[PDB]
RNA sequence: GUUUGACCUCAAAUCAGGUAGGAGUACCCGCUGAAAAGCGGAGGAAAAGAAACCAACCGGGAUUGCCUUAGUAACGGCGAGUGAAGCGGCAAAAGCUCAAAUUUGAAAUCUGGUACCUUCGGUGCCCGAGUUGUAAUUUGGAGAGGG
């Protein structure tokens, strides 16, 4: 194989004899990004993934962050 | 090279100061800023805040006991 | 280690070179005596500290808390004066009747003009042996300047005596070989 | 006060005594590291007019850089390493024929003096994050070259911002 | 006019103040 | 390439803005005093003008201070100078009718 | 046929453990029961006592640990406040409202004054 | 006194409390740069911003942006073409803070710990920081001392 299994992203594009993962850039802390593949951009941003924190966001900045309940 | 150092400003010796500045008023006075310091604990007393230290000596000789 | 290498290749480097005799001034300072009576008198004058200072105030305020107003009478604090600009700001009028200067300082340019400043102002200068010995007596860890302009009357005629054992023992001792540059002898 | 003194002994920079601190101190930073931290300002009037106070919460870094500009570089340098830290400013003080040394504030927007006494809070605002990175300093305005006067044009960065002047065209809803 | 005018008092009114 | 589409739209957000600051400033007007100030450039030298501030020596003559004025909602410039006669008897004549105006509450 | 949650607030801790054993138990045993079943309504419903269960034991400890850490001026992180990026940086509304001496008797001696023009 | 101690420096802490990174990146600000890409840094805006300004007038008066100045001045094998700015009208308007002479009749300043309390904090006590200067007052438009 030329290319394995990223620890990072999964993408089958860790390479091997360079330690580097093609598709991410993994180990490097940031993360490979082109802008003239904004289209490569566009298969890995914000949004592509469950956003597991990022969902339930702007609705607590609806809600101010308030804190408790109020029983009734 | 090297020589040693003239002190041809040092020798003349000023009578005077440099500066015509007015003595202040409160280097004659008793000190005013050492006075608001203590109306500010004479206010901590009244409200009870501070204890006096006689009183405190009352507390550690019963307290010791 | 390295800063042990360092501290001591320091004091080297500098007596190897010529140093301007504007400095090695300091060095040639007050002997053994002298300075052991100067820090008599000044123990004398310790500052009050921030806890003598407010344990007073708590006296007196417990005393108008009482009120028993006891009177109003105190003469004045009589202190050492320590604070660098304040120093500086009690020559040029001239206040000071002793100043005490500290040999190290680490920025030595703070310190440089004050013997030509106490020179040709008149005032009693004397250079002493360590700021350390300084901030003791003013209850601070270092002070690197002294004044002294307030005294007694139980006091005042050792302050004279001890201003003429000074310019005995400084400015006549050493008033010549303060002009040459000192060092410049390798090592 | 004795910073008079300080400052008129400053501009007499070739003077002996001054050339003597200089060569002692260049050899004595020159054991030390690029970057590391000074106790003290070695020139306190000067950090004074450039804004130091001595309390917790101003860190004086001294760095070390090869002969952009020098200084701003240097304020990088410090920028990067302690990046908790807001650069307040920076000045000269030693060279060499290899290095320049340079002596920077930094202020920590953490500390609660600093968090607190509103001398100095704005630093503690987001908008003040690397100011070196942007050129926000005084040697970053004076190399942006941002005063007023018609010795002050139309300069590099702003050279493109009116090259933008040029590349954008602007149409009214009633063409005029 | 009118509002201009209570305004007008209440501005000519004398706050209660304190010696 | 740009077109300002917004035209219509942004005068009603500033119009929001004059709505909605002057909801805030609710008895006060929402531009300060400012002075009569006759213009440059022998082609506008017979024009007169809106001036930043007046200055202090105005002010003065008007019969109270600046750092009082700029409460009351007076521009002021210190670094403008006042050099011509009509100029400055005018300005002291409009401060004198601005201050017949205002009613302020405590 | 299910767990309340008000139920499980008046128990002692014990109480509680001995009712998540309990249910782990009856789960244990739905499992031997739904390798035979087709649909088994029970242990969806047994899973979310044990949710509850665990639900009530948890806040339980938290309120504990809440309440010993009451009086003091800090708090284990996670007790904290949530909010987001910065909001926990930069300023309080005391850091923020503080003014300099100096400002402080500008706007006593001249605050902006209320007027009305045309008068 | 071969002792003891002040400092100063430099280390060490599974010591306490904090903070940096990464993603995104339309707009912004820096750096680099071809025939843009790239890099670094932020925010809801950013930048700039209270004249070492513009003018030559009957002078104007922080910055920003719009219309006009104007395709003008100026530049350019003065070829290709490049290409401003003052003023004016408008939108919006807001001004402030340090660093220099002493509080010396009292560092008056603050972090931190603890005990309480009405807790984006307050009070007390205690360590510290700090005179190699933290507070008050003063930034030229003066200001300060007094009376
Ligand atoms: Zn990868």
């Amino acid at each position: 194989k030329s290319h394995t299994l990223c620890n990072r992203c999964g993408r089958r594009s860790f390479h091997v004899q360079k330690k580097t993962c093609s598709s991410c850039g993994y180990p490097a802390a940031k993360t490979r990004s082109y802008n003239w593949g904004a289209k490569a951009k566009r298969r890995h941003t914000t949004g592509t993934g469950r956003m597991r924190y990022l969902k339930h966001v702007s609705r607590r900045f609806k809600n101010g962050f308030q804190t408790g309940s109020a029983s009734k | 090279p090297y020589e040693p150092l003239i002190d041809w400003f040092t020798r003349h010796e000023e009578v005077m100061p440099l500066t015509a500045v007015p003595e202040p008023k409160r280097r004659f006075v008793p000190s005013k800023n050492e006075a608001k310091r203590v109306m500010k604990i004479v206010r901590a007393i009244r409200e009870g805040r501070i204890i006096p230290p006689k009183k405190l000596k009352e507390m550690k000789x019963x307290x010791x006991x | 280690p390295e800063y042990v290498r360092v501290q001591r290749q320091k004091k080297i480097l500098s007596i190897r070179l010529k140093v301007p005799p504007t400095i090695a001034q300091f060095q040639y300072t007050l002997d053994r005596n002298t300075a052991a009576e100067t820090f008599k008198l000044f123990n004398k004058y310790r500052p009050e500290t921030a806890a003598e200072k407010k344990e007073r105030l708590t006296k007196e305020a417990a005393a108008v808390a009482e009120g028993k107003s006891k009177q109003d009478a105190s003469p004045k604090p009589y202190a050492v004066k320590y604070g660098l600009n304040h120093v500086v700001a009690l020559i040029e009028n001239k206040k000071a009747k002793l100043v005490l200067i500290a040999n190290d300082v680490d920025p030595i340019e703070l310190v440089v003009f004050l013997p030509a400043l106490c020179k040709k102002m008149g005032v009693p200068y004397a250079i002493v042996k360590g700021k350390a010995r300084l901030g003791t007596l003013v209850n601070q860890k270092t002070s690197a300047v002294a004044a002294l302009t307030e005294v007694r009357a139980e006091d005042e005629a050792a302050l004279a005596k001890l201003v003429s054992t000074i310019d005995a023992n400084f400015a006549d001792k050493y008033d010549e070989v303060k002009k040459h540059w000192g060092g410049g002898i390798l090592g | 006060g004795a910073y008079k003194y300080l400052e008129e002994l400053q501009r007499k920079k070739q003077s002996d005594v001054l050339r003597f601190l200089q060569r002692v101190r260049v050899w004595e930073y020159r054991q030390k590291n690029v970057i590391h931290r000074a106790a003290r300002p070695t020139r306190p009037d000067k950090a004074r007019r450039l804004g130091y106070k001595a309390k917790q919460g101003f860190v004086i870094y001294r760095v070390r850089v090869r002969r952009r500009s020098l200084r701003a570089t240097a304020e990088e340098r410090v920028g990067r390493r302690a990046a908790n830290l807001r650069v307040l400013n920076s000045y000269w003080v030693n060279q060499d024929s290899t290095y320049k040394y340079f002596e920077v504030i930094l202020v920590d927007p953490q500390h609660k003096a600093i968090r607190r006494d509103a001398r100095y809070n704005w630093i503690c605002d987001p908008v003040h994050k690397h100011r070196e990175a942007r050129g926000l300093t005084a040697t970053g305005k004076k190399s942006r070259g941002i005063n007023k006067g018609h010795k002050f044009n139309n300069t590099k960065a702003g050279r493109r911002k009116t090259w933008k002047r040029q590349n954008t065209l602007s149409l009214w809803r009633y063409r005029k | 006019t009118e509002v201009v005018k209570k305004l007008e008092e209440l501005a000519s009114r004398p706050v209660i103040r304190k010696e | 390439v740009k077109v300002h589409f917004d035209q219509a739209g942004k005068k009603v957000s500033r119009r929001n803005a004059r709505a909605t600051r002057a909801a805030k400033i609710a008895p006060r007007p929402l531009d300060l005093l400012r002075p009569v100030v006759r213009a440059p450039t022998v082609k506008y030298n017979r024009k007169v003008r809106a001036g930043r501030g007046f200055t202090l020596a105005e002010v003065k003559a008007a019969g109270l201070t600046a750092a009082y004025a700029r409460t009351i909602g007076i521009a002021v410039d210190h670094r403008r100078q006042n050099r011509n006669q009509e100029i400055f008897d005018a300005n002291v004549q409009r401060l004198k009718e601005y201050q017949s105006k205002i009613i302020v509450f405590p | 046929a299910g767990v309340k949650a008000y139920e499980l607030r008046t128990k002692s801790k014990e109480q509680l453990a001995s009712q998540l054993v309990d249910l782990k138990k009856e789960l244990a045993e739905l499992k031997v029961q739904k390798l035979s079943r087709p649909s088994l309504p029970k242990i969806k419903t047994v899973r979310k006592s044990i949710a509850c269960v665990l639900t009530v034991i948890n806040e339980q400890q938290r309120e504990a640990v809440r309440q010993l850490y009451k009086g003091k001026k800090y708090q284990p992180k996670d007790l904290r406040a949530k909010k987001t990026r910065a909001l926990r940086r930069a300023l309080t509304k005391f850091e923020a409202s503080q003014v300099t001496e100096k400002q402080r008797k500008k706007q006593i001696a001249f605050p902006q004054r209320k007027y009305a023009i045309k008068a």
